[PDB]
């Protein structure tokens, strides 16, 4: 197992995904096409807002 | 390979694979029947001369 984390818009978790493109998905962080594993996000306002 | 992005262009380029794989076992295949029809023609022909 190994764990990535990090913190990002809400509607910008769709760039979190393979083989996508866009400001995440192509100058912060890029999954691999084959990535095989599971993606998780949850709302943070009570805490980074 | 280059309006899609990797792993979409995946299951493309898979039945591409597929279609072109399917073309060319049914010309293999219609060559073997064509070269035993041949094989049988040469025979007779060996055998009349």
């Amino acid at each position: 197992v190994y764990a990535d984390s990090f913190v990002i818009r809400g509607n910008e978790v769709s760039q979190i995904a393979p083989g996508q493109t866009g400001n995440i998905a192509d100058y912060n962080y890029k999954l691999p096409d084959d990535f095989t594993g599971c993606v998780i996000a949850w709302n943070s306002n009570k805490l980074d807002s | 390979l280059s309006r899609l992005d990797p792993p979409e262009a995946e299951v493309q380029i898979d039945r591409l694979i597929t279609g072109r794989l399917q073309s060319l076992q049914t010309y293999v295949t219609q060559q073997l029947i064509r070269a035993a029809e041949i094989r049988a023609s040469a025979n007779l022909a060996a055998t009349k001369m």
